[PDB]
Order: structure tokens, then C-alpha cells, then sequence
């Protein structure tokens, strides 16, 4: 009935649903955009950052450093956590991981808040999430930096600071990176469940994940209570993507729907963007330059490299090498390979044959695709100048991407591409603004766009829809494109950060079970429809109400038939009179009185056994059991 | 409410497993096995049993397969294609990967016996399996409007699974081959407290010590330089032995060779390394470090029986004249050229199927009200049934091949309850009172509704009985009422903690108030109203009071 | 009764049958009768 929303991010939800005698935490959703304000963490300390100027402070300039008219925090990057203090996280019992992206910041909730419940997810999400968490922890800990700037977080300084920092919300809630020990602690509490696996919570609530189709392992959850269903929508894809195709039928007849994970910059067509990116790298290689592609080890690099090898085979530009650098690069590729059941029908048909699903294994065997754990790990010896590099974090605040783009920042011949629709690349390039490097922002967003989700809603027609207020408004970039506007015949209310919402659904009936003897106790009688009444003791265990054996009476008796029966019965002293306030008859057979009055009825019966038996028989002749 | 079960084949023996069940008029095909040695075309079940000719899809709408073993899926091709069937078939994905090549190899072996006149074809096997629908582990797929299929991990072989069938309150579980004892490369069977109506299981029947002895013998042979091979046809046991030998050599750090000959082994290795999640936890964890199925102890060329013997471990899969049968000619001929199969010979075979203790553990865990025994020796299942009767006093069955078993079942009636009534009931239960019941037949459903809520149907003309209890005593009214209140509150064990302003005391739902008579001053009469459930208790209490009081 | 009517509804949900169960006496069934 009550929905609590903690994260104000559109694509990184953190919501808590209070559902009957249970409460569900929906997703963690670490907000990575906070790190963009901080200074990047180079693998090798660059001279530029050391000689970078500070910034004026009335109250002591070492706290902050400024580049290109934008002040940056010269300290370790910190992450914006969801507003977890709104609800006591110890109370909640279940966490429903939707995808490896949404499960980020799970260590914070599991460890710091004292949460002691259970967590659920799919196996590819757990594995890829482990990879991402360990790789980001490795990036933070490779070159440790002190927490040397804290006073800047004060609201007074924030007001004194310009817009790129003043826009930040809940800076005080920002936190430093967790450690791998905390990651091991958090992942101990997780439980693995596959697609379309019903899970019962305390015999009261059924929860099931369904294939979202966005990335392998990524799932969309539903919550059911037989007479009440709540459906949660996350990042989903209807396109010809590698994972198992998105399921649409199961979400039908849903009372309340929660919408999350829509595309950032929805105007972009992913296929055209991939083709343009292929063209850009092709012309870069033709000019003799080098292409840097910061991206996760997630599905985006997988389908990107698929289309990429296909394109270069078409163009015959296979001479240059492929370099994918990450601490979990080999593990990510092999995990993608083995998880073949979670992929689409084409991949399942391929793996029915002995061949593996993806073809980059053939490249690895023929050595046409190469990957290394890091730069120092023999990649330096095997590195060649004309090449394309995928590495580092797409936030550009850490990872090997920092060193790579610092190396190639000066030369205009080289190129850098952007493919992750999760950050404003202008902000990302702000700490590295004075460069001749050619930057192209061509994000690929495989999630559902506004028209696709609108089509989904028109096909499903849920009673109510819940989503962040960002969707309810047009994007700030356009602010005029009314086509990119979620349309719903219901009001489709929304929310902001730390906004509590009350569900409109108020269904007031749950399930119960009955054993056959109680069912046989009824003796229905025709009226026009059947009528019945019973009386059983209520037994409940584990929120499972049961009825087993250890009612009102509606004896509508017509006046004329009753008079006929009474006359036929042969009782003496029968008097019939018609007077005001209804008909009143005085019977002296047993000092009985029968009164008929509008909106009232009184029944008199003596304690004589024979008279009681006759009255019971007379009532039973015209008794309706209801 | 009736359950219809009539398995044919393996009910009192091993092989030709085929269990036909119609739980609620929905025919479910749980297994389609075979048994070698039936040269009289008795390998497959009797397709005419469903009906002489006709479309199988008309009668059957669901088909289930346990695992790739021929005793569980051998008769699938001819039954599906030759008889004619295109209906839904559900089985696990690794089983779908392992099954076709095994069936094709068996078909080729049958061709070598020249009994292929009325046997399978490669093209029809491909057509049927291309039409088969895969299933994931624990995938609660709703195959019908009311029928759903849920699979559970078995661990007998890679891809083996046990299926939980549920429709309404009904519940049927069929497992086939499983094992509580975990394998060196597989996990043990696990299932929740499903407590199904019926359970179908197998009755067929120092693992680490045996592994130590086998490893020590192989180590002694290779250290001595002797050449010994392991002729084994089972894929699961072969892969387990390969993993065990590979990790043993890696731990010992020595570089002795070990290879495997048949390309079917290579195909099985490819399928195994592809399907990591259906294996032991060590495999899953070590996958992070590197692939474990890949090792320097790889494939075998052997110069076609001309590479000489040595400290070698080799695997051959004859059958019975298949594979490189010339391996025996090249080797043997002396005591040093040892050949060990299940100069000496020992039984290195590992019991993939668990013993009776595993079956006892599984039935104790699930605890069904009825059990069904198939796929084992007659003596074994009789002894196991007797032990079950002795230990648990839980109903069991020993159906023969073709024996029809019928089980009664209790179909729970799903209805809804008004929230206020349930809230009141829970409040009363928290801190003897029984709840009424009033339901109205609805369109394809039934709903319960409270008396106050039932009045919303308007009409609702309420009629209430008011019996009169007559007493003859000269004592006054109010003092007698107070005495009656004290007596009742003493008898009722302080169940009354409420009062009414007009000197009235109420228990449960009966009102006791003082009212004057109509016209007669010489007699005192009061009016009391109650329902039937209250009427019986009131009559009993009045009779008890009239039996004797200090009057 | 309500149970009686409900069981009739459940029984009314019927479909095809097999000739061998109809022919089955002593429960055990005959396979490959020609053989
Ligand atoms: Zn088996
Ligand atoms: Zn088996």
C-alpha cells in the first residue's frame, strides 16, 4: 500500500514497497554521477594534475583544484548513495536484484545499515556484479588517495561554489568506496533464482523474476498476492539482442506497475549509432590513429564487438589488433560464453551444435582478439601503436582509461569514442578539456524508449503506473518534444527523491483454503443462483488461512401461503382483521402474538417442545440458508 | 476427485521406463525409456495403449524427459515421429545438447546389428528435437491454463533434473535417477519441503576410499611405467574420472601423459565446459581463476595403435564392436601390459545411483502421503517398501508393469474472505470463538462475504428469532440479575470483560436484558434472541441451570 | 450439496481416454498383445 522511493536517479532506482505483512526493497542503484565532480585518479601521477592550479577560498586553496573554469574536488572520488535514512533498512526483509547495474552499492545496505534479511538475483547478474564491484574496488585501491577535502561539502561553500557543484544533491550522504572484504560479506547473503521461478515469502507473498531482455541475467520482477499483483519494470529490450527475448504476456492484468530504466537521450537509434561508431574507428585507423572506447565488461561491449568484427571483416580492416584491458576481462568473456541458456533462441540453436555461442572464442584461438588483466601484465610488451582499446570505467575518474587518454590526449590523430548512456560526456571531458583529441559522443542505449514503453502499456493496459518525475517531464535538452512523453489514460502519478507514495489499490480480500466436508455441509436451494452458509474454525500457520470444522437466518415467509398453512393446520381460535399499522392477529392457542409492521419484524415462540418442533418444521419448509 | 496412474515398463524391473499419468484429465508423459536385448521390437512402449493409431497430440499435451540416458529417453524418436506426435515436449537444455549424438550413435550401433528395418532415422530425430522445447532449472513454466511444470536439480548426470508437477492443490513428483551422494563434478539433488500427494522414485540400490584406491593404483602403474586403459561407456563416470585424474596429476605436479580417444568424448567435454552451472561448486568457483576442463592431458592421436605403451591413461568407448577395437590388439599380451576394467583387475566403477539411505533421506525430506516405486530390482523395491512401512507407517505402492494405480485426493476450494472479518478473527484468536461462514455462488468462482457486507446486495430482509425463557420465582428482578451475572462470570472463567449501560451482560453474541411482561403482572417473562450456533449453547446452558441450582 | 455440485463440475472437465485402461482388469495391462 505504501511505496518509498530513495534514489532520485531515473535509471538507478532505489525503492521500498510496503506490501501487506511484508516489505520489499526493490533495487540498490548506486549513483555514479557524483564522482564526476572529483579529480580523476591516474594510474601514474601525471605532471598536469600536480601543476594544476587550486581555487580561491576565503576561509587554504589545497582543498580544491580548478580546470577550464570548472572547480573539481582534489580528493578520492565519492559515490552518492540512495537516501537510505528515510526508512529503517533493518526492517526490510527482501531485496530483488534486477540487473548487475542496479545491484551496485549493495555492500552499503547489507553491512552499514545492519540489514539481516535475504536477497535474490539471477546467476549472471551475481557473477557480472561481482566482476564490476571487484574491478571498481581495484581501480580505487590501485593508487590510494587521501580524503583530503571535506570542508567543501558544507552548504555555505556549495552556495559559494558555481553551478557544476551547486547542482549536486545530498552531498553529505556521499560515501567513500567499500572494500573487497565488504563485497565478500554482502554476496554471502544473496540467493540465486532463475527466470520465472516462483519464490514464496512467509507463505504470504509470491515473487517471480521474468526475462527483461536487456542484458543476460537482467530480470523484471513481479509481486503477487493472488487477488493483488504488483509488477516492477526495469531495463528491458525488445530489439534483436543476444539475451533471452523480453517477456510481455506475464505482466498483464497487473494492478500497480512501476516503471524504471528508460533510455537516456531516447532520440538515439542504437543501430545507426553502432554503424557511425564503426565508421569513426574505420576512418581513424585509415588515418593511422588509435581509438579508445571506455565501457563496462557488460553486454554493451559484447554486441559492440560482435558488430565491430563483422564490420571490419566486411571492410577488410582486420589487420589492427583488438585490446580489451580490465582486471576481469578474461573472466567476463568466459562468463558470457558459458551462460548460453540465458541468451536468445539463435544462440540456443547455435549451442545445440557443439560450437560455443559467441564467435570471439574463435578469434581468441586464432589470436585475432587479445585481452590482458592490466597494462603492466605483459600488455606493454605486446602493445602496438595502431590499435583500438576498450578499458577503464566510463566515468573517466579511474580505471586504465585515465592513463590511456592522458597518453593519447595531446595527439589530434587519435580518437576517443563514448558508448555508455549514463553520464554527460561534456562533464567527463571537463577535467581534460584542453586537448586536441577528437571526441565523439555516440551512446548506444538498448533499453526501452518512450514509444516502446507506451506501446507496451497500450498492449497491457495496467490500472496504475508509477515512475520518476523525470519521465513525466520532457528532457531539459529539448523541452519541446512532446512525442517523447509517456502517455497514460490513468493519471500515472510520479515522485521525486525521498518521496513517499501511497498506492491507490485498496483490495480487501485474500485467499483461504477449504476442506471438502465443509463444502458438503451446504444444501443449496434454487431461488431464481445458489445459496450457502457454513460455520468453521479459522486456523492459520505461515500466513496460510485454513478452514476446518471443530450463520444468519432469512426466513422470508409470504403472508398468503402462511395463512393457508395455518388454516390447514387446524389450530383453533383463528381471527383475521384489517386495521392500521399493518395487520395484527391475536392467537390464544398458546398466548402467541404475530405482528407485521414495515421495516420491522418480531418473532415469538414458547419453550414447549412440541410447539418448538412444529415451528422448526414450518420454518424449514421455507428456509433460505443465508 | 481421482488420480489416474498406470506406468508401463520398469515398474518391477529396470529399463523401458514409461509413466503415463492423467492427474486432472491432462495427460502427462513423464518418461519414454527402452531396454536393450529386446530384439523382438519390445524396446519401445506400446503406442497402441493410448489408442490404436491416431494423433498422439490429441491425447497428450505434455512430455517430460529426465536425462540423456537411453533407459530414460531411448524410445523418444520412434514414439514421437513414427507414431506421429508434434505436441509440446519439455526437458532441460543440457539434456537437449547431450541427447541427439547419443541417440544417433545408438541408432548406428543398431544398424550394425542389421535390425534397422523398423528403427529410427537421423532426419526424423533432428526434426523432432528441433521441435522440442527446452526448460531451465527451477523454471516454473505454465504449460497449460491450470498445469505447470517445475524442474529440480538431480545431479545424477549433467543436465539431469527431477520434475514437480502441480495443478490446483494436486501435486505429483517424478525423479528418475538421482543421488544424495555428490559426485566429484556434480552437485547433490536438492528440493524444498514440497510435500506432494505422490512421489515416484527409483529402487535400484566409502566413495572417497574407493577414489583413493583408484588413484593410488593408477599412480603406481604410471610410476612403474605400465600402460592401463579404462574402457567405460558411461559419459558421466568418464568425465568424473577425467576430472579426478586431471586434478590429481596437477596436485602431484608431475607431467605424465593422459589422453582420451573417441571424438564423442571431445563433444561431451565441449558440452560440459559450456554448461558450467549444472556442476559442482568447486567448478563454478574455479571458473573465475581459469577453465578446469582444459588441461595438458588432452586428446589422443596415438599414431593409430603405433605410439607404443608407457605411463599412459587412456579412455576407450567400444559398443559390441564399436570404437577403435584394435586397442586390445596393440596392447595386452603380457602381465606388464595391464588392462583394468570394472596384470590384475579391480572394480573401479562408481555407483552413480544412490543407495537405499539416499531414498530414505529424500522421502523423509519431502514427506509425501503416498510414494510410487519403479526402475529397480523386484527384491530391492520390496525390501525398501517393507522398510518404509516399518519406519514411517506412510502409504506406499509396488506397481507392476501396466498396473493401474488410483489415488484419492482432496481438492481444496479456493474462495476469498472479507478483510474486516479476517482482521476480527485474528484479533479474537490472538486474545475458543468460532467464525461463521456465508458464501454466494459466483460466475466460475465462489466468494465468502460477511453478514454486514452481504447487505450491500440490495434486498436484504433480516429476520431474527427471539425465544422466551420462563422462570417462576418470588425473588426480585435486579438482585437476581446481579446474582446471575456473578454466577455466569464465575462459570465462564472470566471470558466476559465487557458491560452494557442498561444493566445487561452479553457473552459472544447473545444479549441478556430485563424486560417487563406484556399484560400479566402475576408472571415475569424475559426475551432472549440468538442464532442457531448460539441457540444450541443457550439451550444446553439453560438445561444445565434447570438441572440444579442453590434454590 | 455444494461439494457434490463442485465435484460434478470437476468431473465434467473430461477429455479422451485410453483403450487399455478401459480393457484393464486386475489393473495390470497388456503391451504388444500380438506378441
Ligand atoms: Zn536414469
Ligand atoms: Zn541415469
Amino acid at each position: 500500500m505504501k511505496l518509498y522511493c530513495l534514489s532520485g536517479h531515473p535509471t538507478l532506482p532505489c525503492n521500498v514497497l510496503k506490501f501487506k505483512s511484508t516489505t520489499i526493497m526493490l533495487d540498490c542503484g548506486l549513483d555514479m554521477t557524483s564522482t564526476l565532480n572529483f579529480l580523476p585518479l591516474p594510474l601514474v601521477q601525471s605532471p598536469r594534475l600536480s601543476n594544476l592550479p587550486g581555487w580561491s577560498l576565503k576561509d587554504l586553496d589545497k582543498e580544491l583544484k580548478e580546470c577550464s573554469g570548472h572547480v573539481f574536488v582534489d580528493s578520492v572520488p565519492e559515490f552518492c548513495l540512495p537516501e537510505t535514512e528515510l526508512i529503517d533498512l533493518s526492517t526490510v526483509d527482501v531485496i530483488l536484484i534486477s540487473n548487475y547495474h542496479c545491484m551496485m552499492a549493495l555492500p552499503y545496505i547489507t553491512e552499514h545499515t545492519g540489514f539481516t534479511g535475504t536477497v535474490y538475483a539471477t546467476e549472471p547478474t551475481v557473477q557480472i556484479g561481482r566482476l564490476l564491484m571487484e574491478e571498481l574496488v581495484n581501480f580505487i585501491e590501485r593508487v590510494p588517495k587521501a580524503q583530503s577535502a571535506s570542508l567543501w561539502k558544507n552548504k555555505d561553500i556549495q552556495r559559494l561554489l558555481p553551478s557544476p557543484l551547486k547542482d549536486a544533491v545530498e552531498v553529505s550522504t556521499w560515501r567513500r568506496c567499500y572494500t573487497m572484504q565488504e563485497v565478500n560479506s554482502a554476496l554471502s547473503k544473496i540467493q540465486l533464482v532463475g527466470y520465472s521461478q516462483k519464490i514464496e515469502l512467509f507463505g504470504a507473498v509470491q515473487v517471480t523474476p521474468l526475462s527483461s531482455g536487456y542484458a543476460l541475467g537482467s530480470s523484471n520482477w513481479i509481486i503477487q498476492s493472488h487477488y493483488e499483483k504488483v509488477s516492477y519494470v526495469s531495463g528491458s529490450s525488445l530489439l534483436t539482442t543476444h539475451p533471452q527475448p523480453m517477456d510481455q504476456a506475464s505482466l498483464k492484468n497487473s494492478d500497480v506497475l512501476v516503471l524504471t530504466g528508460l533510455t537516456q537521450i531516447p532520440t538515439a537509434n542504437p543501430d545507426g549509432m553502432v554503424g557511425e561508431f564503426c565508421s569513426n574507428l574505420a576512418l581513424t585507423v585509415r588515418n593511422g590513429g588509435n581509438v579508445l572506447v571506455p565501457c563496462y565488461p557488460s553486454g554493451v561491449i559484447y554486441d559492440l564487438l560482435e558488430c565491430l568484427y563483422q564490420y571490419i571483416d566486411s571492410a577488410g580492416l582486420s589487420s589492427v589488433p583488438l585490446y580489451f584491458i580490465s582486471p576481469v576481462a578474461n573472466s567476463s568473456l568466459e562468463f558470457s560464453q558459458i551462460f548460453a541458456e540465458w541468451l536468445c533462441h539463435n544462440k540456443q540453436s547455435k549451442v545445440y551444435l557443439p560450437e560455443p555461442p559467441f564467435p570471439h572464442a574463435e578469434l581468441i584461438q586464432t589470436n585475432k582478439l587479445k585481452h590482458y588483466p592490466s597494462i603492466h601484465g605483459d600488455f606493454s610488451n605486446d602493445f602496438r601503436q595502431p590499435c583500438v582499446v576498450f578499458t577503464g570505467h566510463p566515468s573517466l575518474r579511474f580505471g586504465d582509461v585515465v592513463h590511456f587518454m592522458e597518453l593519447w590526449g595531446k595527439s589530434s590523430l587519435n580518437t576517443v569514442i563514448f558508448t555508455e548512456p549514463d553520464f554527460s560526456y561534456l562533464e567527463a571531458l571537463a577535467p581534460y578539456q584542453p586537448l586536441a583529441m577528437k571526441c565523439i559522443y555516440c551512446p548506444i542505449d538498448t533499453r526501452l524508449n518512450f514509444i516502446q514503453v507506451s506501446k507496451l502499456l497500450k498492449e497491457v493496459q495496467p490500472l496504475h503506473v508509477v515512475c520518476p518525475e523525470q519521465y513525466t517531464q520532457p528532457p531539459p535538452a529539448q523541452s519541446h518534444r512532446m512525442d517523447l512523453m509517456i502517455d497514460c489514460q490513468p493519471p500515472a502519478m510520479s515522485y521525486r527523491r525521498a518521496e513517499v507514495l501511497a498506492l491507490p489499490f485498496k483490495r480487501r480480500y485474500e485467499k483461504i483454503e477449504i476442506m471438502p466436508e465443509l463444502a458438503d455441509s451446504l444444501v443449496p436451494m434454487e431461488i431464481k443462483i445458489s445459496l450457502a452458509t457454513v460455520s468453521a474454525v479459522l486456523h492459520t500457520k505461515d500466513n496460510k488461512h485454513l478452514l476446518q470444522p471443530p450463520p444468519l437466518l432469512s426466513g422470508s415467509i409470504p403472508v398468503e401461503q402462511f395463512v393457508q398453512t395455518l388454516e390447514k393446520h387446524g389450530f383453533s381460535d383463528i381471527k383475521v382483521e384489517d386495521t392500521a399499522k399493518g395487520h395484527i392477529v391475536l392467537l390464544q392457542e398458546a398466548e402467541t402474538l404475530i405482528q407485521i409492521e414495515e421495516d420491522s419484524t418480531h418473532i415469538i415462540c414458547d419453550n414447549d417442545e412440541m410447539l418448538r418442533v412444529r415451528l422448526r418444521d414450518l420454518v424449514l419448509k421455507f428456509l433460505q440458508k443465508f | 476427485p481421482e488420480i489416474r496412474v498406470t506406468p508401463l515398463g520398469a515398474g518391477q524391473d529396470v529399463g523401458r521406463s514409461c509413466i503415463l499419468v492423467s492427474i486432472a484429465g491432462k495427460n502427462v508423459m513423464l518418461d519414454c525409456g527402452m531396454h536393450m536385448g529386446f530384439n523382438d521390437d519390445r524396446r519401445f512402449p506400446d503406442f497402441s495403449y493410448i489408442t490404436q493409431n491416431g494423433r498422439l497430440t490429441d491425447f497428450l499435451d505434455c512430455v517430460i524427459i529426465s536425462h540423456f540416458h537411453l533407459d530414460h529417453c531411448g524410445a523418444l524418436p520412434y514414439f514421437s515421429e513414427m507414431v506421429g506426435y508434434d505436441g509440446p515436449i519439455y526437458m532441460t537444455h543440457p539434456t537437449q545438447a547431450i541427447c541427439p549424438i547419443l541417440l544417433e550413435d545408438y541408432r548406428k550401433i543398431a544398424v550394425d546389428k542389421k535390425g534397422e528395418a523398423n528403427f529410427f532415422t537421423s532426419q526424423m530425430i533432428k526434426d523432432c528435437m528441433k521441435k522440442v522445447v527446452a526448460v531451465h532449472l527451477h523454471q516454473t513454466v505454465q504449460v497449460d491454463d491450470e498445469l505447470e511444470i517445475k524442474a529440480y536439480y538431480a545431479g545424477h548426470v549433467l543436465g539431469a533434473a527431477m520434475f514437480q508437477i502441480k495443478v490446483g492443490s494436486e501435486s505429483v513428483v517424478y525423479t528418475g535417477d538421482y543421488n544424495m551422494t555428490p559426485d566429484r563434478h556434480l552437485g547433490a539433488a536438492w528440493i524444498d519441503k514440497c510435500r506432494p500427494n505422490l512421489l515416484i522414485t527409483q529402487s535400484t540400490y566409502s566413495k572417497r576410499c574407493r577414489e583413493r584406491d583408484f588413484l593410488k593404483k593408477v599412480h603406481e602403474t604410471v610410476e612403474r611405467g605400465g600402460k592401463v586403459l579404462i574402457p567405460v561407456f558411461a559419459l558421466g563416470r568418464a568425465q568424473e574420472l577425467c576430472i579426478l585424474l586431471e586434478t590429481f596429476w596437477e596436485r602431484m605436479n608431475l607431467k605424465v601423459p593422459i589422453y582420451f580417444s573417441t571424438g564423442l568424448t571431445e563433444k561431451a567435454n565441449h558440452y560440459y565446459k559450456l554448461f558450467i552451472p549444472w556442476t559442482n561448486q568447486k567448478i563454478r568457483k574455479t571458473f573465475v581463476q581459469r577453465n578446469m576442463f582444459e588441461f595438458k592431458h588432452i586428446k589422443a592421436f596415438d599414431r593409430a595403435f603405433a605410439d607404443n605403451p608407457g605411463p599412459m591413461v587412456v579412455f576407450a568407448t567400444p559398443g559390441h564392436a564399436g570404437q577403435s577395437l584394435q586397442i586390445f590388439r596393440k596392447w595386452a599380451g603380457n602381465e606388464k601390459n595391464m588392462v583394468i576394467m570394472p596384470m590384475q583387475v579391480e572394480y573401479m566403477s562408481f555407483s552413480a545411483h544412490a543407495d537405499a539411505k539416499g531414498i530414505m533421506q529424500l522421502v523423509g525430506q519431502a514427506e509425501p502421503e503416498s510414494v510410487l516405486l519403479v526402475h529397480g530390482e523386484a527384491k530391492k523395491m520390496e525390501f525398501l517398501k517393507q522398510k518404509i512401512e516399518q519406519e514411517l507407517r506412510v502409504n506406499c505402492y509396488m506397481p507392476a508393469n501396466g498396473e493401474t494405480v488410483t489415488l484419492p485426493t482432496s481438492p481444496s476450494i479456493p474462495v476469498g474472505i472479507s478483510l474486516g472479518l479476517l482482521k476480527r478473527e485474528m484479533a479474537q484468536g490472538l486474545l475458543p470463538r468460532l467464525l461463521h461462514g456465508t458464501l454466494i455462488m459466483k460466475e466460475s468462482n465462489f466468494r465468502l462475504v460477511s453478514s454486514e457486507q452481504a447487505l450491500k446486495e440490495l434486498a436484504e430482509h433480516q429476520l431474527r428469532f427471539t425465544c422466551r425463557v420462563h422462570l417462576h420465582d418470588t425473588r426480585k428482578e435486579q438482585e437476581t440479575a446481579l446474582r446471575v451475572y456473578s454466577h455466569l462470570k464465575s462459570v465462564l472463567k472470566d471470558h466476559c470483560v465487557q458491560h452494557l449501560p442498561d444493566g445487561s451482560v452479553t457473552v459472544e453474541s447473545v444479549l441478556l436484558q430485563a424486560a417487563a411482561p406484556s399484560e400479566d403482572p402475576g408472571t415475569k417473562v424475559l426475551l432472549v434472541s440468538w442464532t442457531y450456533q448460539d441457540e444450541e449453547l443457550g439451550s444446553f446452558l439453560t438445561s444445565l441451570l434447570k438441572k440444579g441450582l442453590p434454590q | 450439496s455444494l461439494w457434490s455440485n463442485r465435484i460434478n463440475t470437476a468431473n465434467s472437465r473430461k477429455h479422451q481416454e485410453f483403450a487399455g485402461r478401459l480393457n484393464s482388469v486386475n489393473n495390470r495391462a497388456e503391451l504388444y498383445q500380438h506378441l
